[PDB]
RNA sequence: CUGCAUGGCUGUCGUCAGCUCGUGUUGUGAAAUGUUGGGUUAAGUCCCGCAACGAGCGCAACCCUUAUCCUUUGUUGCCAG
RNA sequence: AAGGCGGCCCCCUGGACGAAGACUGACGCUCAGGUGCGAAAGCGUGGGGAGCAAACAGGAUUAGAUACCCUGGUAGUCCACGCCGUAAACGAUGUCGACUUGGAGGUUGUGCCCUUGAGGCGUGGCUUCCGGAGCUAACGCGUUAAGUCGACCGCCUGGGGA
């Protein structure tokens, strides 16, 4: 991303911007698992755990308002 | 009184969303209304008036009738109502094993006869303010809970739920000693566990205000013979 | 008055964290000679009180059946969770041709003439509750006309 | 949020709209994902194809950099 | 001599906070609940919810001193006047 | 169908689902023996080979390490034509038909109402999570059942030996 800085702005917030963007764009994030081989088992074993956890959280979240005051 | 347009003026045609209706009582649905269900009253009517002939009569046998009811909505109506009626009610959360470990509800409630004879026999002399406030305080907790149910002798004779889904322990309990259970059953709760069903509305001020002068009533009905 | 039995005493232990402490499970039968039976399962740590916990809880959970005068109505199957029992009436002087824990709730249930045999597991805990829902479910036929509409004349 | 499309009756996609397209790419030049963008199952399917076409005839560039 | 026969006594874990029982309930059963979960505390201390309800040894208090004030008695002590 | 399939385009083609129809008329289910398909690894011939990577070498750890940590690295993984019918080939749940409370979704089509906004009511196919009766030794299944039955095939009879 490009993130070419204009004349009366701060480094700070330039940096901050470029590290925003980087974020968003999730470049940083991508190597942890593009580093090593996975598997298409293992991957496959991988999103469905995280499936399960994903609308267990849901389903706890519309069940937990039922009882259990504080 | 028995009247339709009373219960309709009183709101308690409403029920529950249709999400968490029982499925075990849909002949009691008078149709859906914005994802909202609808009792009916020529059904809720006629079971509700034989419930109260059958109360007033086992009353009239001089039977020992309990209401009991834990809904903060409904908290001072039912007793309110139970003193109105001369009868015995339990306001709170219901004690698992208030019917079925009667051994140790009775001694809880000579407990508290001692505790409470401690008042009168100003026994809050022979400790300091400390230990008499504290004493103070577990009377106080204590009555407050288990109140209803001092000058009751043994288990009660009848037994009347407010909500029988919220308070379905003690429809279990009454069911195993052989209690007969008249319930203000919703379209989520359990019309089973119950021999006598009172269809309508459950959490509603106007309804249970309805149901408990019809009781009182009634009761009061029986005892005068 | 009423008619009592034990069957089995078993010596059930359990494990803590400076060892392993013991326990009893004593089953019980208590009957009247007619179709009141009834059985109790206590837990204490000796055998008295263990026989005289379940000594109530069978007599607080005792039970009808519809019996004739000397033996059972008609042959009954009763399935539990591992036991399979099978009874059948009898003529008279035949006895009680039953085993296993069988025998004594047949005794206290008051019919003299039975023929009774299980397959399965055979333990005394499971076999109980199998002939009780047995003989539970059994039909007379003054019942079936009832609930029939006909008479015990017309099904004979 | 709402599916433009569905809102609007658009039955079908092209590649060669640029304009009301951009907005369903990234400033990196990756697809906004269906849980950001708010759009049906059947109208991702069809974006993503409109982009990849786009990507192949050089009417929106597949990442910021090439060369 | 034998604390590898013991009584009595003592130290540590540790004034750490847990250790159990009665009834009831649940599961065919071994067994579980109570004792778990949120707040809170020094704590199984208190509350709420929850087939749990209660009880014992238990966490505190009741025991001994200090900290404001009252009365009584005034010697071998105080000198307000 | 199973195994398994992921930029885009072109050509051939199999299968699946829906409103309203028309048409033959039991032509329907299963199926020993047989036939075909069938992960990867493996073998033969002809190619290619960037990266990865059995065997192999070296380095490191360890009392020892013919291994896990590292650097290389051939077969192989890539293509065409041939051989095997082997997997925890799993949903450890065979194929087909009917019935049995409910809730919250995903995907796909259609009907209607004023569609002013994925407004509202219905209706079929696939699929996902709870959950009642019931079943089960219990975990658990629970309208896609492991609930009750019907038709058929295959398999099981103590653990080793095997
Ligand atoms: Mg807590
Ligand atoms: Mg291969
Ligand atoms: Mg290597
Ligand atoms: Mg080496
Ligand atoms: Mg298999
Ligand atoms: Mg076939
Ligand atoms: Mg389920």
């Amino acid at each position: 991303p490009v993130i070419k800085v204009r004349e009366n702005e701060p480094f700070d917030v330039a940096l901050r911007r470029f590290k925003r963007s980087c974020e968003k764009a999730g470049v940083l994030a991508e190597v942890r698992r593009r580093e090593f081989y996975e598997k298409p088992t293992t991957e496959r074993k991988r999103a469905k755990a995280s499936a399960v956890k994903r609308h267990a959280k849901k389903l706890a979240r519309e069940n937990a308002r039922r009882t259990r005051l504080y | 009184t028995v009247s339709m347009r009373d219960m309709l003026k009183a709101g308690v045609h409403f029920g529950h969303q249709t999400r968490y209706w029982n499925p075990k009582m849909k002949p009691f649905i008078f149709g859906a209304r914005n994802k909202v269900h609808i009792i009916n009253l020529e059904k809720t009517v006629p079971m509700f008036n034989e419930a109260l002939a059958e109360l007033n009569k086992i009353a009239s046998r001089k039977g020992k009738i309990l209401f009991v009811g834990t809904k903060r909505a409904a908290s001072e109506a039912v007793k309110d109502a139970a003193l109105s009626c001369d009868q015995f009610f339990v306001n709170h959360r219901w004690l698992g094993g208030m019917l079925t470990n009667w051994k140790t509800v009775r001694q809880s409630i000579k407990r508290l006869k001692d505790l409470e004879t401690q008042s009168q026999d100003g026994t809050f002399d022979k400790l300091t303010k400390k230990e008499a406030l504290m004493r103070t305080r577990e009377l106080e907790k204590l009555e407050n809970s288990l109140g209803g149910i001092k000058d009751m002798g043994g288990l009660p004779d009848a037994l009347f739920v407010i909500d029988a889904d919220h308070e379905h322990i003690a429809i279990k309990e009454a069911n195993n000693l052989g209690i007969p259970v008249f319930a203000i059953v919703d379209t989520n709760s359990d019309p089973d566990g119950v021999d006598f069903v009172i269809p309508g509305n459950d959490d509603a001020i106007r309804a249970v205000t309805l149901y408990l002068g019809a009781v009182a009533a009634t009761v009061r009905e029986g005892r005068s013979q | 008055e009423l008619q009592e039995k034990l069957i089995a005493v078993n010596r059930v232990s359990k494990t803590v964290k400076g060892g392993r402490i013991f326990s009893f499970t004593a089953l019980t039968v208590v009957g009247d000679g007619n179709g009141r039976v009834g059985f109790g399962y206590g837990k204490a740590r000796e055998v008295p009180a263990a026989i005289q916990k379940a000594m109530e809880k069978a007599r607080r959970n005792m039970i009808n059946v519809a019996l004739n005068n000397g033996t059972l109505q008609h042959p009954v199957k009763g399935v539990h969770t591992g036991s399979r029992v099978f009874m059948q009436p009898a003529s008279e002087g035949t006895g009680i041709i039953a085993g296993g824990a069988m025998r004594a709730v047949l005794e206290v249930a008051g019919v003299h003439n039975v023929l009774a045999k299980a397959y399965g597991s055979t333990n005394p805990i499971n076999v109980v509750r199998a002939t009780i829902d047995g003989l539970e479910n059994m039909n007379s036929p003054e019942m079936v006309a009832a609930k029939r509409g006909k008479s015990v004349e017309e099904i004979l | 949020k709402f599916c433009r499309f569905t809102a609007e009756g658009v039955q079908e996609i092209d590649y060669k709209d640029i304009a009301t397209l951009k907005n369903y790419i990234t400033e990196s030049g990756k697809i906004v994902p269906s849980r950001i963008t708010g759009t049906r199952a059947k109208y991702q399917r069809q974006l993503a194809r409109a982009i990849k076409r786009a990507r192949y005839l050089s009417l929106l560039p597949y990442t910021d950099r090439h060369q």
